[PDB]
């Protein structure tokens, strides 16, 4: 249930270099070593070795030849009189929920990395305010979406985790005998995520959820485009200074400045790309707004007053409502 | 990997408060004053591999370094029985006398002189760890020594390692009184400009409201710097509490700061903590009291005609609570409309549930620490800027900055700092309005 | 709450509810209702009337508790609570509009008269009905052990309170409702005119008209009380100390 | 949400009264003299925060601000076991030395100097409140320092928030003993002008009746100010019972106040207390005693110029009483016509039954306090007005104001005040017609 955090954080940290590779190019041989070395790295090493041996990483076919982010999975095999329950039917739901939360956490870390990149780059674009304006709009839309995803994911985390664990614990603790233990435990644990969190409506909303997730990848691509643009301006400045060297190159710097009289055409070209970048950012911003509002209306009309309350947490100060 | 944070104790006050913080951490983790594990320190769940590095003999040696331009405070800290907590490699003895005279220029120049004598230590402490989340710098902007030293070191670290979280604990001098160092506002302004240029998330620490709470909420006729440091160390150590619970959420400082900061220039966060004492409470009481302008440690000026929007509101709640309580408390506060948000980018009031350490003696059910990105602090900045402006109008005590030729050659550094601060304040003013997208 | 032993809730309930009670149902936010309710704890067809609201309250019982209190008793409690809600909101509408400082507007006597009338009605009705009826029901239950007799005691208390209160005359018929309606119209028009001025001849003419309507309704209600209900409220009443 | 009021203790007399009432409130709520909750005296189901704010550790820090140019009074009040109840930053300290020295002009002018400071402090206190229902002020119109200070403060407050209720408790001069201040009638008239033109509600607190009752009605030869203050604090504690202890109706201060004031000019109210404190008990007799000018704390005679009739009367009752005795007492008194009504009498004596606090020693199953409006208080104004007129016709005691610049150009304001008060009196005489 991703309670560890640092375990999962470092897990996806190490999986980033791998799951980027095509699913075909992967090897569970190295994946198991990654798993075990991460567990030895994290606090899970301080827990019981029996549960540790109960864990296991698997390569769960999800995409034919796509990134390995999709096909990675954990199995946590438990068999025999040990956990006779779950009938290998509840563990399927557990695996599905694991995939769901895995995608959610991955896109969260994506957002965090993008904001880290923004903060790193900002101290480098303070000499070029023309790119600063578009970085302003970029950051504003990025923060918008990042706050929205953070809020929704934290809300669902609190809801699902608290309800599930609290009810299971209390019911099993209060249940006098095994028949009730097994029945109530398994039924509640299955029902919380099977139907309450999954239905035709659930997948319909998951549609726009994954849409805005890919919006995240799109914005990362735009970020890297602007980052290569920033590198281009940086190298422009660097060659400026390197050819100048304060007139100790003298004739070299003279001809360098004579040429950069022409190269200022390149600065003007970047300036002209600036409105192109602004337009392509604004169009993505508008599409993200539209899909967000469609998702909001959809879920608000759909069901589960709790998630509507989460939405009002999201829509605090009334920016939605068409 | 568990990212660490390196502590930078600067100036007399910064070193004092850093020691207070480190002792608070030691108390929380339940370790001996020597840094050896206890029978009630390692059997819990608190992750002590975030601020202390585990040794080969169960020594959680702090990830902190002691720097000063006068060795007397260093000797006093050594006299503490918590000198055994730290390694001597973790400690640098001042080779300067009398600090820097509480001058920004003097501290900056001396930090320039000790460039590598600190760089070696910092690189050793860095490469001794696998991965670092960032830096934490305890300092006092009032002390010109630490102010200049911190400005120099922030410049150096930002240049050399542009890959860590830059956090500083900036002691804001009292606005309740004027100190003998009348050039203190310029020093602070220079430091503030550095923060604007360098820092990424500022937890403001005003001494005026600290004095106020001490007189009222600690009930002392004349608060002492030591008890103030004690209380502030307590309140600030409460912050990292979520970082010590790896059971709910990723809860990484980089992400937590990023969840609220809109711009690397607008990176200034308020403080406010409950309970304050020298009984019975529910969730709704927590934020209900936090909304009151009585438990804030950051004060503003006399402004009441300019609306101020809480840009971001977050609260860490340490104690045993129920999810229904939080779910209803949020909705209830929102419906009561005790807060505001930017109209164009409207946000919500984030909550962080966490549970108390068993080795922390608990006498209360809940404990709340607020983190607010808000506009009132501009007034304080204005309070400083005006204090600067009139001083710059008086052109007094500039011989202090003519001692160091860097400022004797030109005082334009002060002018640029003032301009940057004014730009930031106008940025805040614009953020108060929906047109901020255009700005 | 049902018999109104906590008005501190009621004050902010009232501050919040008329933001929506002016609007049709299903066009509002029911959630806010409970959002305020949880706040509070921080501090045949003629036998049902046609003026009942779709809903304005919520409370639930349990299986053992349901064994005793029926839905009909809950409906009667809700109806009486709605009557009190009406009275109280009219009251503090008048209270709010009252505030002023420092001539030719006049009508101070009219508002003071109507305020005193409604205050007396509220106090006398509530005291007379709930205090002794509730206490006697308590004593009967404490003296009884037959569960069927317990139910008889509760039914008798509820029926007696039914024969009292606003439906002390089930064929009044809500003439006091017309009185309060014209009263609230007067308060609204007064606020309109004050907000406008912050003609006065028309203001005084409307004042005279509203005084005439109030006097007419008051005379009708006094006649109904004097004919038969109970003039104990009329005993309190003696606008005018005297009759016609 | 609950509505609270800021307490305003001005002048030496006002500060003493405020401290006594704070002590009485502390007793009523069962809180520690440090304000912390008790494990033995704070467990009741009620609201102990109506003029306070509870702390995290359950300190009811009071809504207390004390303004007196005499720093000795402030220092003495600080020297108390209850200094741990108040908020130190909620109390300003005067650094003017002796202050106005009981002069209306001096205090009124000096209130202008800290005008911004006092507004700042009141706004800071109000900001913490979620719903500040109004302002409450206790002072003495006789104390010239306090008199001028309160005049300036009422003006500034009416300027500041017209939206808050203005309730004042004015300590009227002792008429049993003429004050040593000769311009004292002038000070009182100026204060009464400010009250009339700014104060939403005025409850009369006559030191004459207080003195007579203490010397005589409490069977103690002592007219001592301390005993007077103790009895006054008892009266005020009786006043706030239905507010502090949750009743049934009129649990709001606005509903209480608005019932007795029909005009934005007639805001002068009288009070009485029952039982008087040094066989069987009946509801009727307690208020029948309250109907006799012996246990009434207002020294107002019964001279006849116009018919003096009680416009409306409310009685607060401490302890349990069946409503039948209440109603029968009402009917019997109305047959007796013990309370005269205006030619269109709109209301009788409305009763208010309140639950008694179990944290106090139960010694009165029946204790009641009188609330009424009755034009005879205008006589005391006239008693002062004739005092003013004789003071005015002396053509003396204006050199004190001439030394200052408040009254060194024209004393016409003194006349305008006397005019407005006269108008008030006439209006009182016109009420019964």
């Amino acid at each position: 249930l991703l309670g560890q955090g640092d375990f999962i954080r470092h897990l996806m940290d190490l999986l980033k270099p791998e799951l980027v590779r095509p699913a075909t190019t992967l090897y569970q041989h190295n994946l198991t070593g990654i798993l075990e070395t991460a567990v030895r790295a994290t606090n899970a090493q301080f827990d019981s070795p029996e549960i540790l041996k109960r864990l296991d990483v698997r390569l769960l076919e999800v995409s034919p030849g796509d990134t390995g982010w999709d096909v990675f999975s954990l199995d946590y095999h438990v068999d025999g009189p040990i956990a006779t329950v779950f009938t290998r039917e509840c563990m399927s739901h557990y695996l599905r929920a694991f995939n769901f939360l895995w995608r959610a956490k991955r896109v969260e870390y994506i957002l965090t990395d993008i904001r880290k990149g923004h903060m790193c780059n900002a101290r480098l674009l303070r000499s070029m305010p023309e790119f600063s304006g578009v970085l302003h709009h970029c950051h504003i839309l990025a923060s918008e979406m990042v706050h929205f995803i953070h809020q929704m994911q934290y809300y669902v985390t609190f809801e699902v985790l608290e309800c599930s664990w609290d009810e299971l614990w209390n019911r099993v603790q209060r249940a006098q005998d095994l028949d009730h233990i097994i029945a109530a435990h398994e039924a509640f644990l299955g029902t919380v995520i099977s139907r309450c969190l999954l239905d035709s409506d659930s997948r319909a909303l998951l549609n726009q959820l994954r849409a805005v997730f890919d919006q995240i990848i799109e914005l990362q691509n735009t970020q890297d485009a602007i980052y290569r643009a920033a590198l281009e301006e940086l190298q422009r400045r660097l060659q400026f200074e390197e050819k100048k060297k304060q007139r100790e190159a003298e004739g070299q710097w003279g001809v360098s400045a004579a040429e950069e009289e022409q190269e200022k055409r390149r600065v003007q070209e970047f300036q002209e790309s600036i409105p192109k970048m602004c337009s392509q950012l604004r169009i993505l911003t508008h599409f993200y707004q539209g899909v967000v509002q469609q998702f909001l209306v959809s879920l608000t009309t759909s069901s589960d007053e709790s998630l509507r309350f989460l939405s009002f947490r999201l829509d605090f100060n009334e920016h939605y409502r068409a | 990997m568990p990212r660490e944070i390196i502590t930078l104790q600067l100036g007399q006050c910064g070193n004092q408060i850093g020691f207070e913080f480190w002792k608070q951490l030691c108390a929380e983790h339940g370790i001996s004053p020597e840094g050896i594990v206890e029978e009630f320190a390692t059997e819990g769940t608190d992750r002590k591999d975030v601020f202390f590095y585990q040794a080969d003999d169960e020594h959680y040696i702090p990830r902190a370094v002691l720097l000063d331009l006068e060795p007397r405070v260093i000797h006093s800290i050594l006299n503490s029985p918590y000198a055994k907590l730290y390694n001597p490699e973790n400690i640098y003895l001042s080779e300067h006398g009398g600090g820097a005279g509480n001058n920004w220029a003097s501290g900056f120049s001396q930090g320039e002189k000790i460039h590598e004598d600190i760089f070696d230590i910092i690189d050793r402490e860095a490469d001794g760890s696998d991965s670092l989340e960032g830096f934490v710098l305890c300092h006092s902007i009032a002390g010109g020594t630490g102010s200049g030293l911190g400005s120099y070191l922030l410049e150096r670290l930002n240049d050399r390692y542009p890959k860590k979280l830059v956090q500083t604990y900036s002691v804001f001098p009292n606005q309740d009184e004027m100190s003998d160092v009348v050039v203190q506002p310029y020093n602070s302004l220079l430091t503030l400009k550095r923060l604007t240029q360098n820092a990424d998330c500022v937890v403001v620490l005003d001494n005026t409201a600290l004095n106020r709470i001490a007189t009222d909420r600690l009930h002392i006729q004349n608060p002492s710097f030591s008890q103030i440091n004690q209380l502030v160390s307590t309140i600030m150590s409460a912050s990292t509490t979520t970082l010590r619970y790896p059971g709910y959420m990723n809860n990484d400082l980089i992400g937590l700061i990023a969840s609220l900061i809109p711009t690397p220039r607008l990176h200034f966060l308020m403080t406010g903590y409950t309970p304050l004492t020298t009984r019975k409470t529910t969730v709704l009481d927590v934020m209900r009291r936090l909304l009151q302008p009585k438990n804030v440690m950051v004060s503003t000026g006399r402004d009441r005609q300019t609306n101020h929007c809480y840009i971001a509101i977050l609260n860490i709640i340490q104690g045993e609570v129920d999810p229904t309580q939080v779910h209803k408390s949020l909705q209830r506060i929102r419906e009561r409309k005790l807060a505001n948000f930017i109209p164009w980018g409207p946000a919500s009031i984030q909550v962080a549930l966490s549970r108390k350490s068993p080795y922390l003696p608990s006498a209360h059910r809940v404990s709340g620490l607020m983190m607010a990105n808000h506009t009132s602090i501009s007034s304080l900045f204005e309070s400083s800027c005006q204090q600067y402006d009139k001083l710059r109008k008086r052109e007094a005590f500039l011989e202090q900055f003519r001692k160091e030729d860097i400022f004797k050659e030109n005082f334009d550094e002060l002018d640029r700092s003032r301009e940057v601060v004014q730009e930031l304040i106008d940025e805040y003013h614009a953020a108060t309005r929906p047109d901020y997208i255009s700005w | 709450y049902f018999l109104m032993d906590q008005g501190d809730f009621f004050v902010h309930f009232m501050d919040l509810t008329e933001e929506e009670l002016k609007k049709p149902v299903d066009d509002i936010t029911p959630t806010r209702l409970e959002a305020l309710l949880e706040l509070a704890l921080r501090m045949p067809t003629e036998l049902t009337l046609s003026g009942l609201e779709a809903f304005s309250f919520d409370y639930v019982v349990t299986w053992p508790l349901s064994l005793i209190i029926n839905r009909k008793a809950l409906t009667r409690y809700q109806m009486l609570f709605r009557h009190m809600f009406y009275c109280k909101h009219v009251e503090r509408q008048l209270c709010s509009v009252w505030i002023s400082n420092k001539w030719f507007a006049g009508a101070f006597t009219l508002r003071q008269r109507m305020l005193n009338f409604v205050q007396n009605i509220q106090s006398y009705m509530m005291f007379e009905v709930m205090e002794p009826t509730w206490h006697v029901l308590e004593q009967n239950l404490r003296s009884a052990s037959n569960i069927d007799d317990v139910l008889g005691h509760h039914a008798s208390f509820l029926d007696n309170c039914l024969k009292d209160c606003m439906l002390t005359n089930p064929e009044l018929l809500r003439v006091f409702s017309k009185l309060m309606s014209v009263c609230v119209m007067f308060t609204n028009c007064l606020q309109r005119f004050t907000q406008s001025m912050k003609l006065a001849s028309s203001f005084e003419a409307t004042i005279t008209k509203f005084d005439k309507n109030f006097s007419a309704h008051l005379l009708d209600l006094l006649a109904r009380l004097s004919i038969y209900s109970m003039a104990s409220v009329i005993s309190r009443l003696d606008e005018r100390l005297e009759r016609l």
